[PDB]
């Protein structure tokens, strides 16, 4: 992913004509070896999008087109759609390396999608876990767009930083995101407070879930 | 000389290209189609000043001498004109050496783009071989 | 119809050896161009190796000498024998069928290969009892990834949500699976294959 380069990110608006460049060299594109393109949706294997610079396999919409000129290739999307949000990869053959080569990949972003508030569910430590001398507070965040959330935990009213483990938001099967936060406590720490709170901030908008020992 | 596909398949078979270095006869016929259109006399200038010669479009920068490619190597130790004969012996012998370089049949840009991974047996299908 | 199924993936120690398999159906592996493509977590696609229809083999410089691509006609399977495995060989390995000009026609689902000195660790499963409705299971402190959480051996798939796992300070993973709904029996079937952990949990309101 070094002899073929791509921009790491490309951002477009709905209906916009955008393009993703694939910069090669004399040992690959320059030599005349055709460029192939792949679209990789979250949690999926890649799928062939364009083959032999310009050909579209069956099932690929007409808004996808490819072009090649000199030492570079271009993947063009005319009339950008929310469903096109994915990672895009160019691929060719390099005579200096004697094998197939991929570009570094381009994360395509479609900016104009409806902003989705995070669905927040907080769970207290289970009885079974407390019997094992452990306490885990589980704060689950789903169906949110864009994919940037902050998690703040509270012990009664004072904020807590220790034992906090939060995942980076990752894309679901619908362009909305999923995130999780875990608060690791001892059963003694858990019972020493009247309540614990999970504070999820998404777009200045704050949502709070509260659990208490019982 | 412009070969017919079955006539070339027959010639390439007699010259020992069927499964040579792991490439079935169909690969060599397909490569010759997309390189020269089965024309032994085909010549094509490259933008680096080199020229491709014959039925398998063998390049003067590495494999043959055409006396007009400064920085050329002549690895097949032959004048490029010898690759233009009606008899494919010289082109077959230089192709056997080329396919043994680090890239296999990918040395032929057209074989990689047009033939590799396709039904190459279609190029010899129907020929009484 | 055309199918590519990878297996043989998992945890191995550095300097260790692992053999990946890719059982194919819908075509003859001996008559096709087959390749292996890998993807390190959160990274790009990296071409590993290829076997031609006529048997020629090619490798990425990063795996040269250490890896061997092969195929068996009897079993219609493609193999990837990996030796002297290193931390950087950690990736999701894809079996691939090539089309025209080394373009890839079909891909498998991928198999995770983790090259680490850390030991396999089965998870502890805990019920996330309904509000006193959303209820689920906590799949705590496991290594390596992945884990599958089914409901009544697949019977329930409707309204389920298994979340991506957190990589804790301890180097162990934890994840949570919910389902939006005291009469029916909910049994979160957790399955962590690297440690044989197959558990059937139970979530009623406490």
């Amino acid at each position: 992913q070094s002899v073929l380069t791509q921009p790491p990110s490309v951002s477009g608006a709905p209906g916009q004509r955008v393009s993703i460049s694939c910069t090669g060299r004399s040992s690959n594109i320059g030599a005349g070896y055709d460029v192939h393109w792949y679209q990789q949706l979250p949690g999926k294997a890649p799928k062939l999008l364009i083959y032999g610079n310009t050909n579209r396999p069956s099932g690929v919409p007409v808004r996808f087109s490819g072009s090649m000129s000199g030492t570079s290739a271009s993947l063009a999307i005319t009339g950008l759609q929310a469903e096109d949000e994915a990672d895009y990869y160019c691929q060719s053959y390099d005579s200096s390396l004697s094998g197939s080569v991929f570009g570094g990949g381009t994360k395509l972003t479609v900016l104009g999608q409806p902003k989705a508030a995070p669905s927040v569910t907080l769970f207290p430590p289970s009885s079974e876990e407390l019997q094992a001398n452990k306490a885990t507070l589980v704060c689950l965040i789903s169906d949110f767009y864009p994919g940037a959330v902050t998690v703040a935990w509270k012990a009664d009213s004072s904020p807590v930083k220790a034992g906090v483990e939060t995942t980076t938001p990752s894309k679901q099967s619908n362009n909305k995101y999923a995130a999780s936060s875990y608060l690791s406590l001892t059963p003694e720490q858990w019972k020493s407070h009247r309540s614990y709170s999970c504070q999820v901030t998404h777009e200045g908008s704050t949502v709070e879930k509260t659990v208490a020992p019982t | 000389k412009v070969f017919g596909r079955c006539e070339l398949a027959a010639a390439m078979k007699r010259h020992g290209l069927d499964n040579y270095r792991g490439y079935s006869l169909g690969n060599w016929v397909c490569a010759a189609k997309f390189e020269s259109n089965f024309n032994t006399q085909a010549t094509n200038r490259n933008t680096d000043g080199s020229t491709d010669y014959g039925i398998l479009q063998i390049n003067s920068r590495w494999w043959c001498n055409d006396g007009r490619t400064p920085g050329s190597r002549n690895l097949c130790n032959i004048p490029c004109s010898a690759l233009l004969s009606s008899d494919i012996t010289a082109s077959v012998n230089c192709a056997k050496k080329i396919v043994s370089d680090g890239n296999g049949m990918n040395a032929w840009v057209a074989w990689r783009n047009r033939c590799k991974g396709t039904d190459v047996q279609a190029w010899i299908r129907g020929c009484r071989l | 119809q055309v199918q590519l199924v990878e297996s043989g993936g998992g945890l191995v120690q550095p300097g260790g050896s692992l053999r990946l398999s890719c059982a194919a159906s819908g075509f003859t592996v001996s008559s096709n161009y087959m390749s292996w493509v890998r993807q390190a977590p959160g990274k790009g696609l990296e071409w590993v190796s290829v076997i031609y229809s006529g048997g020629s083999t090619y490798y990425a410089d990063s795996v040269k000498g250490r890896f061997t691509i092969s195929r068996d006609n009897s079993k219609n399977t493609l193999y990837l024998q990996m030796n002297s495995l290193r931390a950087e060989d950690t990736a999701v390995y894809y079996c691939a069928r090539e089309g025209r000009g080394d373009s890839i026609d079909y891909w498998g689902k991928g198999t995770l290969v983790t090259v680490s000195s850390a030991s396999t660790k089965g998870p502890s499963v805990f019920p996330l009892a309904p509000s006193s409705a959303a209820l689920g299971c906590l799949v705590k402190d496991y290594f390596p990834e992945p884990v599958t959480v089914s409901w009544n051996s697949g019977a329930l798939t409707s309204g389920v949500h298994t979340f991506p796992a957190v990589l804790q300070s301890s180097g162990l993973y934890s994840l949570s699976s919910v389902v939006t709904v005291g009469t029916q029996t909910y049994i979160c079937n957790v399955n962590h294959k690297p440690s044989n952990t197959k558990v059937d949990k139970r979530v009623e309101p406490k």
